[PDB]
């Protein structure tokens, strides 16, 4: 899973090469917006650096001589919250994406079928962002068994489990939804439009790179697949005793 | 003239919270016409009776205006609101009634006032158009997120319908908090969150009405 | 000021030289996040396996005195969860306790305790 | 005797929406007893005049007072509510007032009923907590949109920041219509997102104090 964490990174260039390519359409509101949009763009390395760093931090927490059956997840609970630093930046580039590729539509497009076709496309991302929010609530929430877990529903989350395992295995057709649904758009947009040295500058690189991100998408599905039963079968050791390892601040004591 | 409601319902097992029908139906009723309905007429089950409502929800066993009529057979044009009380058992019945697809986009076609409080919300999932293209795409509501869901206990498929219908829906971000009330009013539709939340928004669908 | 009297164990010729009068605790507070203060009531004597203490071997001059305690507790750390003030407990301390028995309150770990 | 209730506006350069303050006052000082302030007790200038709001913004300069109170003069302890109409200018006065986010520590910390409307609703910015984080970090709203600036804009770091607060939080939301009502009632607070949406928000708030 770190190693797949790490795939991450080729959605940071991607979103790097997406503020050029917003860069591009400036000779091709929206004169201040663009700089403003890159400007946020910009901080997307610091946000998900700790992401990545923290994912590291929990397999540093999951070395031997420790338990770990909902232990280690005090990482996670930073980790979660990393998580949150993501998509809060995703969340917080989702209305400004849906704006700019409404100037983009602004921009010089004389087909119609470029324009509602990445209307759609802007809608896809949407959904893409609506499923990895789905994702972010979940894991939060999953970080509520490492400290105090009032409600106790040990058996509730052991099935919750298995929603993630069929959310991010969507997911991956859901990103494939995106890549398939640019790549025609993209290449449309580098054909009629000139300046086509710089079009192809911009989209090799975003069409590979997403290509890339539905692989790392794949290979968090095929592993998540993989290791779903183990996971539930991990979390809950018996009946009834599940509870009694998510008791709060037990485990510390237990592993002192 | 005052005008009319349509209160649609699921009347399957644990088919209503008892709390959130008796502020729905009794302060609306004085400020509208209420039709409960619910899919063919089988017999209301209450969820969450209480020592304060003993006594009322056997004096609504005893009222006339308790037996629940047949959902399809409604025209929407007398009914000037809809209102939707908190009932669990939505999330099989209503959720999927194709007769409240067709009551809800007259709503909207009209853009006549809806009001949805809680598990009664998840019953708006069910307005699929021919394609899967919503009918309120752009309307801003809120919903029963996974907090109360996973507090209570969800096996048997019954929140993961719910859970799948937020994802579909977009600009509709549910609230976190599941103790805390909440009430969302954008054009013509209020939604609250969960019981709590039942006391304010018919009242904002009042102040809609007014 | 205030202070609080503890005798302790000193560590001579590999055993049966203990000797010293209690020493002050001054402005103990009670850190830590699972050791609670209790307002001792009661702390029983028993001999001393000072051999045990010594192949134990830790490396203090001075050794807290007195492990079997009751009292009532004067309050507890944040991570605290079997316990509140007040409470009326009983227990044994650990053998390589911070602080000895031999004095009117205590810090302890939580969980060498019963009401 | 009737309660009170603290309405906050803008004397900035942007100022104050004619008909949010005509909506937001008029309904609820006949059910409140409505105070008016503004940072430095700065007179007031009306944005977004027409002939709907006129009559009444000549009430308002020949009313009694017509001169508004001092906001840092304010402690918000005996008032039951505080209100804020939609404020375009709430950068500069209000979003810098530390009365104003001290008045949203005892109201936060007391969980008493506060209600803001559209651009009003970037007023809140001042009201961090001792750390970083605002103190309505955990709570659900709304606020003006981008989608609200972007038309008819006149961009600089001012527009930018105003919808960059809720922006930061994602544990605060921000909910886009163009020119819709939108009302949010998240457990004692109310945001409005636009001018249009200010009649029930503050009706929740009327509610709340109901």
């Amino acid at each position: 899973a770190l190693a797949f964490v790490q795939d991450l990174v080729t959605a940071l260039l991607n979103f790097h090469t997406y503020t050029e390519q917003r860069i591009q359409i400036f000779p091709v509101t929206i004169s201040p917006l663009n700089q403003k949009f890159s400007q946020y763009l910009h901080e997307n390395a610091s946000y998900v650096r700790p992401l990545e760093e923290g994912m590291l931090h929990l397999f540093e927490s999951i070395t031997e001589d420790t338990v770990t059956v909902l232990e280690t997840t005090v990482k996670l609970k930073t980790f979660s919250e990393h998580l949150t630093s993501y998509i809060c930046f995703l969340r917080k580039i989702l209305p400004y994406q849906l704006k700019s590729l409404e100037e983009e539509c602004e921009s010089s497009l004389c087909t119609s079928a470029l324009r509602a076709r990445n209307l759609e496309l802007s809608q896809d991302m949407k959904k893409m962002t609506a499923v990895f929010e789905k994702l972010q609530t979940y894991i939060a929430l999953l970080a509520l068994p490492s400290t105090e877990p009032d409600g106790l529903l040990r058996t509730n989350y052991s099935s919750v489990l298995t929603n993630v395992g069929a959310a991010l295995h969507g997911f991956h057709d859901v990103m494939k939804d995106i890549s398939k649904h640019y790549s025609q758009k993209a290449a449309i947009e580098h054909e009629l439009p000139t300046a086509t040295q710089k079009l192809i500058t911009t989209n090799d690189c975003i069409l590979s790179s997403v290509v890339a991100l539905t692989n790392g998408a794949g290979k968090i599905a095929s592993f998540f697949s993989n290791n779903l039963d183990y996971f539930i079968a991990s979390l809950s050791y018996g009946p009834k005793a599940a509870s009694g390892f998510i008791s709060p601040l037990s485990a510390e004591c237990m592993l002192q | 003239n005052r005008p009319a409601c349509l209160l649609v319902a699921s009347g399957a097992a644990e088919g209503v919270s008892a709390q959130s029908f008796l502020h729905c139906f009794t302060m609306a009723s004085t400020a509208f016409n209420l039709q409960v309905a619910t899919p063919g007429g089988k017999a209301m089950e209450f969820v969450d009776v209480t020592e304060s409502n003993a006594r009322w929800v056997q004096d609504f066993r005893l009222k006339a205006y308790a037996s629940p009529a047949k959902l399809e057979s409604i025209d929407g044009a007398r009914y000037h609101a809809l209102l939707i009380p908190s009932c669990p058992g939505a999330l099989t019945d209503l959720a999927s009634s194709g007769s409240l697809a067709r009551i809800l986009q007259h709503f909207h076609s009209e853009s006549k006032p809806i009001c949805a409080v809680g598990h009664g919300v998840a019953a708006l999932c069910c307005a699929t158009n021919e394609d899967r293209s919503w009918v309120f795409d752009s309307y801003s509501l809120t919903g029963p997120s996974v907090c109360e869901l996973v507090r209570a206990p969800g096996f048997a498929r019954l929140p993961l319908v719910v859970e799948d219908f937020v994802k579909d829906s977009g600009a509709c971000f549910s609230a976190s908090e599941p103790d805390a009330v909440h009430v969302v009013l954008d054009r013509h539709l209020v939604t609250g969150q969960n019981a709590s939340s039942t006391v304010p928004a018919v009242q904002n669908l009042l102040f809609l009405c007014g | 000021h205030h202070h609080h009297k503890g005798l302790y164990f000193q560590q001579s010729s590999t055993d049966e030289e203990i000797t010293f009068v209690f020493q002050e605790k001054e402005d103990l507070p009670v850190t830590e996040d699972n050791f609670v203060k209790l307002q001792v009531k009661a702390c029983a004597l028993s001999q001393i396996n000072t051999k045990l203490l010594a192949e134990m071997k830790m490396k203090k001059d001075l050794f807290p005195v007195g492990r079997e305690i009751a009292g009532i507790v004067l309050d507890v750390g944040s991570k605290v969860s079997f316990f509140q003030p007040d409470d009326e407990v009983v227990g044994i301390l650990p053998l390589d306790s911070e602080d000895p028995g031999l004095c009117e309150v205590v810090r302890v770990h939580e969980h060498y305790l019963v009401h």
